[PDB]
């Protein structure tokens, strides 16, 4: 019989051709002689084309290929929490096997048009700039885009850390990263306690191209298991650009015709399939949701590139980070001008909503006037007030590494900045003022803190004014 | 026989072998139905579209869904006709999926319902209308400066959050109210959440009872995304061919249709054209667009949104699409933030209909005079900042005074804008709006406050508003 | 045609004028037929044997000891792309070239020869003469400087250029116009009869323009005339 | 004093409109560069496709 | 036959008879003679079809047969053009050949040859014919589609190698026969649609390299009130002038 | 060279320095091998396997418990084009980058390191 076995006839560059396998299904998993997995991708008339998912140097012509009877799937379950794992579900941290009893296929239809609901729940990233300027709702997918070494990974790690007390599960998918980089990220997560609810999927640069092509789909498949049970999931794809490069390599090895800018024809379809599976389920399906944060790396800040344009066309917004802002000491480096969230703002809480507009206006104003910087004093209204308030806004929006802060404290400090309690404070002392203000709040303003935390609304304005005045009474400028 | 077997599966492309003398025709539909005999199989329900005859009694097809689980040797059944979707009254208020199968939970459609083929040659030269006619939308800006044509194609452009969706809803409402027609919305390769939002907004506005929706969004295969437009068009064609109505057809993004066609061509293996597009780009666009024409007994007019890659209007896909367009309406975030609705740019909008032969000498003169006035105001807006308001001449002051009232009178109150504003809508006939704009031009209303023109229907309502104000 | 000319070159020792109306069509036809012969396509779709096929033809058109052949060829440039392989390969086969330009054709200065892209092997001091060589080089230098000034002129305006730059522009526009000429065969398009200008007249006129003699005449006086005296005649008709 | 201030105003407006002209030219030239490069991209794609097909 | 050899070198005569188009901006400064082939080139929505329709209508007095060939045009547009011709009475001497955008590529490829073969019948009887090709760019696109479907390697801008031969073979049949061949003539007015006025594109340059001149219509002029949109900078007639009446020439 | 260097940290536990003359020529050689084998060229003619080749080269230069390897690599940028695929895919593996300028070299300032284009984690 040759119905459940086959022999390889060609091996090259991770692509294998086998004779036989009469009953193999399209998209199935197959077993090589030495323990390496593969996909039966193309079922031709006389032979089967197999994409190898491991070291292919151990495969020669003539060795047997065994069938498995399972369309490619990944293991799922709560047992994956706190472990780093390859795209196929094999653990890579040691610590023994991951014991799970359920699976879910890598390819799965996205939720239908009638299965979805409008996004209405905030997702607190713990970053002042993101939570104020570009709010993110649960079930939204938002693009994070920038150049090399601009802080995208730091933003993702901070967002994942901030979700500790929230009822969310986080998934970190690293594509094309260095193994030492992934190791360091995992160590920071363990140090800050995020591994109690986080799954890490890793596919390093030394891996075969199909594994990099498959990693984000495995991450989404892991997330969907929790999503359809009624939970909330946050998924991060670290490099869609590198996933696209791996897919281009695979397509060229299969000898498919190129497309625009040498990328394959269905490059848009790839990311559409990937990012369409994140949604907010309606009440009939259980109020689950999956939110995605795809990453795209630009070249010298060029947004008009093919992949950035495709992803911007797919997602519901973008967060743009600037190399010049990053180099000039503005470390979150978020450019609130180009950045915009289309579905968010509805999910933003009322306390932040009532105060975000004035800060938006101030930060927008203090960008054009920076052109008129060579001369100091044109007008008191144009230069003095606008420039001082803008500089103080830029100072407050700065943030340190791996230190998220709660939404109520963000709301209070933004209110203090907007209403003018920072008008008579020097720029250089604003960060110390903010830090001592948070400590003073912890010391005395638990009533305001709990009022915000329960009502999602601003407390009494006069009481807030007197509390901030009481703090300023003690704060020393030096 | 009318039975075949699968011999090749390569992604969305499936090859099927039939008995000699029993091959199906091109564009026919084939069904695969399978029950898992044992644990090493999965249940399959799939539809295939014939694309080529490869020879040796083999037929190459394109699947309308995922081809996972297919096994070389599965039985295939020939339906003897292209894809057929239900048509008629039953399609109003329902949502379909390109195969004609409903998506919402109102239930299935009975098997005795009439179904029409997806593919069909365009109407003959004999059956077309001999004269050009104007579709009265009832919106002042469109009816004055960018008229629509029965059987014409209109390109819609605008940024996010300017009013495209509310404008579409108002167009459907006005057409259904006055001209007695219906509308068909066909999304093509767009966001599923956007489709759900549009469904909910239509239900809220009450427009949903007079429209049909087919979505086939981004996550669908290229085979489905390439035929969503055709199935929407074939459900639209029924009312024009059989009931003689005037119908609207909305295509969410025509560019995704071309992109899906290119993706399908790459799988078929044809040689790429200029910029990677399919060699059959012009032919496919012609076969889609040429079916939207006015006939002796009815008409279909289509509002289409067109995405332009890299903002390059010389790219092959926008270049091919633009050759079919008859008009263009552009939205302005500046007008939207100023508070002018429906925020249509009165100078960026263009139309082939605005000619003395078609629209009339009086209408043409009024429209051209309005455009000249607005252009002069645009020029003077620079001199206002250069020198100052008082430094301008008296005739320039009169021009500005007329221009403010013109620009405000271009606005209108929509029926579907009641949910926001609290004010009922207005349907303004073209003769009435021409008379009102002539009266504003002639200086009959220079004494009225300029804010009484802000958001209003006919010209008599303007003087009523001024009377109530002062 | 080349075979017919070669007999007069060889068997009779006679001077031959050979005119080829468009030599590019030869390589175009070769490229049209190359695909059907089974050859793989080269860059921008031409045949792999573009250089050898053209060389085997071009090297037959030469002057030998027994007879001389002087040949004038028109070489079409597809889509105004001078980097196209067919125009690029034929450059090495020529002794003197003149590059016509659509930009100069559109401004109305015929024959619209590019005064800087055109080159000849005979422009040497010991072949044409010291005065001719110096005048030609000075004209080319002035035209190149005017070409370089075209961004600063467009942006900052003519007023802010220095004293010398304004003089360079003033001389350069008049030189560019005086390079135009009225042709005998162009009398079908215009009533102007045309002229034949000797080399001595051309050199003396350009030298006089360079020395600043005629800076007081308007620019339009220099368009489509022959000798330098016709410029004075046209200016006097204009009223000077 | 009046003439000195007039000189300041004149130079300021001259620099302003010079900057405006320069940015207009930059817009035109950069957009020209961008229309040009797509032709090279399609040419190299055509060459790759032809090379694959001819074998 | 669709494919027929063109008249020879010694079969032709210099163009010396005016073709009165009835438009000042043409008959004054860009004259067209009988036997000439003049290119009409411009962007979309510029009046290219209107120029041809006016020229065809103006021929009622003259003894000339007109052929209007539409390649890739919208059927509604063709119907309206036919209705204007009927209203002005030009259907007494006009043949309309149509191949809309819904037709398969071979018919679009084939239409101009059918038109010129229909014209040759009257041309060789000693009569005068006028032929209008509404788009040669769409014929070129159809031929490119056909070549790529036949797997012929593409050249510049994916067009095949003989994209020049196609148009030259088509347009070389327009000629002014001599008294020995009968004195008949055929006049051609091919159309080319440019993109953003790029006169340096491959197909516009190929077609310019064949015809006896070009009439350039500018969208910048067409908008803002210059409705005939003639651009005297890029418009010229290489054979005209010798085929212009003495008064107008004077 | 990498195989010769790995031994000192594997069997002897040393700290070794691996100096690579030019990565650009390594990528060019890879592209030549791919074109000889007949694969379909990538973006600007490079091999499709460029990223995987670069990863399989660089990923073995890592610090472990026994020892560490640190690498100083020289990169050549053709016509100042930093968008070129070889430098572009090399950037993803570097902890510190240094940019050298002929502008600084002409003035006489050696080593001609640009003090603003150089970054380090
Ligand atoms: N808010 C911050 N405060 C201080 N340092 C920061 C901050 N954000 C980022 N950094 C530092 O800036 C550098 C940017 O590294 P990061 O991994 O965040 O960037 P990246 O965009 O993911 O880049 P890469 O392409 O190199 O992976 C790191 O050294 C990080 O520690
Ligand atoms: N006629 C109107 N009357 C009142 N408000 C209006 C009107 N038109 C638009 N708006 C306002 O503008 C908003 C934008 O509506 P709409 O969804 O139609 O915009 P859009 O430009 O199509 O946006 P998107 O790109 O998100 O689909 C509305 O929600 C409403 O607040
Ligand atoms: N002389 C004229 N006077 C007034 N309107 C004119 C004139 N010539 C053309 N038009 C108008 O120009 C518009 C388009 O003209 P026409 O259809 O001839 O253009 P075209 O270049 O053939 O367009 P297309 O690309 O659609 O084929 C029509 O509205 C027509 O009425
Ligand atoms: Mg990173
Ligand atoms: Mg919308
Ligand atoms: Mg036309």
């Amino acid at each position: 019989q040759v119905s459940d076995v086959g022999t390889v006839i060609q091996v090259g560059d991770g692509i294998a051709r086998a004779h036989g396998l009469d009953n193999v299904m399209s998209g199935e998993l197959v077993e090589f002689a030495n323990g390496v997995m593969g996909m039966a991708l193309n079922l031709e008339e006389n032979n089967v084309g197999i994409v190898i998912l491991g070291p292919y140097t151990g495969i020669k012509e003539g060795d047997e290929v065994r069938r498995t009877g399972r369309i490619m799937e990944v293991p799922v379950g709560e047992a994956l929490i706190g472990r780093v794992v390859n795209p196929l579900g094999q653990p890579v941290d040691g610590l023994g096997p991951v014991e799970t009893t359920e699976t879910r296929p890598i390819e799965s239809p996205a939720p239908g048009v009638m299965d979805r609901r409008s996004v209405h729940e905030p997702l607190q990233t713990g970053i002042k700039a993101i939570d104020a300027l570009v709010p993110i709702g649960r079930g939204q997918r938002e693009l994070i885009i920038g150049d090399r070494q601009t802080g995208k990974t730091s933003v993702a790690i901070d967002t994942i850390i901030n979700q500790k007390d929230q009822n969310m599960i986080s998934i970190y998918v690293a594509i094309g990263q260095k193994e030492s980089t992934v190791r360091t990220v995992v160590e920071t997560l363990r140090k800050h306690g995020a591994l109690d609810y986080t799954i890490v999927v890793t596919a390093s640069a030394s891996q075969p191209a199909p594994l990099l092509f498959l990693a984000p789909y495995a991450g989404v498949a892991m997330g969907e298991y929790f999503m359809y049970k009624g939970k909330h999931v946050l998924v991060v794809y670290d490099d869609l650009s590198k996933q696209a490069a791996a897919y281009r390599e695979l397509s060229l090895l299969l000898r498919r015709p190129p497309g625009r800018e040498a990328y394959p024809g269905d490059i848009f379809y790839l990311h559409s399939r990937l990012l369409e599976r994140a949604a907010k389920l309606s009440d009939a399906k259980g109020g689950g949701s999956l939110t995605a944060l795809p990453f795209v790396e630009t070249q010298a800040g060029d947004i008009s590139a093919y992949i950035p344009t495709n992803v911007i066309s797919i997602t519901d917004g973008q967060i743009f980070l600037q190399s010049d802002l990053f180099f000039s000491g503005v470390r979150p480096a978020i450019n609130a001008g180009l950045s915009v969230s289309r579905v968010g703002g509805a999910a933003q809480i009322k306390a932040m909503k009532k105060v975000a507009g004035t800060l938006r206006l101030d930060l927008a104003a203090y960008r054009e006037l920076e052109a008129f910087a060579q001369f100091g004093s044109d007008l008191d209204k144009a230069t003095q007030a606008k420039l001082a308030r803008g500089a103080r806004t830029v100072e407050v929006l700065k943030q340190d590494l791996h230190q998220p802060i709660p939404v109520e404290k963000q709301v209070l400090i933004i209110y203090a900045l907007t209403r003018g309690f920072l008008d008579d404070i020097p720029v250089e002392d604003v960060r110390r003022f903010e830090k001592e203000f948070y400590l003073f709040l912890d010391q005395n303003g638990q009533h305001l803190l709990e009022h915000i935390r329960t009502t999602k609304d601003l407390p009494n304005e006069d009481d807030l004014n007197k509390a901030i005045e009481a703090f300023k009474k003690t704060f020393v400028v030096s | 026989m009318t039975r075949g077997r699968v011999i090749q599966v390569m992604g969305p492309v499936v090859d099927v072998k039939f008995e000699n003398g029993h091959l199906p025709a091109i564009y026919n539909a084939l069904k695969i139905q399978h029950k898992a005999r044992n644990e090493n199989e999965v249940d399959i329900d799939l539809t295939l579209e014939v694309a080529l005859h490869l020879g040796d009694d083999t037929v190459r097809t394109i699947a309308m869904a995922s081809t996972d689980g297919l096994i070389r040797g599965m039985e295939v059944i020939d339906t003897g006709a292209p894809i057929s979707v239900p048509v008629g009254e039953v399609t109003l208020g329902r949502v379909f999926n390109v195969l004609g199968e409903p998506i919402d939970l109102e239930g299935d459609i009975p098997a005795d319902a009439r179904r029409d083929p997806i593919h069909r040659p365009a109407p003959k030269f004999e059956e077309l209308a001999t004269e050009v006619e104007i579709l009265e939308t009832g919106i002042k800006v469109v009816d004055l400066l960018a008229p629509y044509i029965k059987g014409g194609k209109i390109g819609l452009f605008g940024g996010a959050g300017v009013g495209k969706t509310v404008l579409i809803q108002e167009l459907i409402h006005n057409i259904a109210q006055e001209h007695g027609g219906i509308s068909v919305f066909a999304g093509v390769g767009e966001r599923t959440r956007e489709g759900n939002d549009l469904y909910h907004e239509m239900k809220d506005s009450g427009v949903i009872s007079k429209t049909a929706m087919v979505f086939g969004q981004m996550n669908e295969p290229p085979g489905a995304r390439m035929r969503v437009a055709l199935t929407g068009l074939t459900m639209a064609e029924y009312f024009r061919d059989e009931q003689g109505q005037d119908v609207l057809l909305f295509i969410d993004n025509i560019f995704r249709f071309t992109q899906a066609g290119s993706e399908v061509s790459a799988l078929l293996g044809r040689m790429p054209s200029a910029v990677g597009y399919q060699p059959t780009l012009a032919t496919e666009m012609g076969q889609l667009q040429e079916r939207i024409t006015s006939t002796a007994k009815g008409s279909i007019t289509s509002i289409q949104a067109i995405y332009v890659p890299a903002d390059d209007y010389t790219d092959p896909a926008p270049a091919t699409t633009f050759s079919h367009l008859d008009a263009t309406t552009n939205l302005e975030r500046k007008l939207a933030e100023m508070g002018i609705y429906p925020a249509v740019d009165p100078l960026a909008s263009t139309s082939r209909a605005l000619a003395p032969e078609i629209v009339g000498e009086e209408h043409y003169q009024v429209a051209r005079k309005v455009q000249q006035t607005l252009q002069r105001y645009k020029e003077l807006q620079d001199i206002i900042a250069i020198l100052g308001m008082d430094e301008l001449s008296d005739e320039d002051k009169l021009v500005v005074h007329r221009a403010r009232r013109i620009q405000f009178f271009l606005s209108q109150n929509f029926h579907v804008a009641e949910q926001f504003t609290g004010q009922p809508g207005s349907y303004v006939p073209v003769k009435e709006t021409v008379r009102g704009f002539k009266e504003i031009l002639e200086g009959k209303y220079d004494h009225l406050p300029e804010d009484a023109f802000r958001l209003v229907g006919r010209i008599e309502e303007v003087v009523e508003k001024a009377k109530a104000m002062g | 045609g080349l075979t017919m000319a070669e007999y007069f070159r060889d068997e009779q020792g006679q001077d031959v004028l050979l005119f080829i109306d468009n030599i590019f069509r030869f390589t175009q036809a070769g490229s049209e037929v190359s695909a059907l012969l089974g050859r793989m396509p080269s860059a921008v779709g031409y045949q792999p044997t573009l250089a050898t096929e053209m060389g085997q033809l071009q090297e037959r058109i030469t002057s030998t000891a027994k007879g001389s052949i002087t040949s004038i060829q028109a070489i079409y440039v597809p889509a105004d792309d001078y980097t196209d392989p067919a125009p690029a390969t034929t450059f090495s086969h020529l002794d003197a070239t003149t590059n016509l330009e659509r930009k100069l054709a559109e401004m109305g200065i015929y024959p619209a020869v590019d005064p800087l892209a055109s080159t000849s092997r005979a422009l040497a001091p010991e072949i044409v003469g010291e005065e001719h060589y110096q005048v030609a080089r000075k004209v080319q230098q002035t035209l190149q400087r005017y070409k370089e000034l075209q961004d600063i002129i467009a942006i900052l305006g003519m007023d802010e250029l220095s004293d010398e730059d304004k003089l360079v522009v003033h001389r350069a526009r008049r030189i560019q116009f005086f390079l135009s000429q009225n042709f005998h065969v162009a009398e079908q398009f215009t009533g102007q009869p045309g002229s034949y200008v000797p080399v001595k007249e051309t050199v003396r006129g350009f030298k006089e323009i360079l020395e600043g003699k005629y800076d007081h005449l308007p620019e339009d006086a220099f368009r489509l005339v022959g000798r330098i005296e016709e410029v004075v005649e046209k200016a006097k008709a204009m009223g000077v | 004093l009046d003439a000195k201030a007039s000189e300041h105003a004149a130079r300021m407006t001259a620099m302003k409109n010079a900057t405006d002209n320069a940015n207009e030219l930059i817009r035109t030239l950069t957009l020209s560069y961008n229309r040009a490069r797509q032709a090279a991209i399609t040419q190299e794609i055509t060459e790759i496709v032809a090379g694959a097909n001819a074998l």
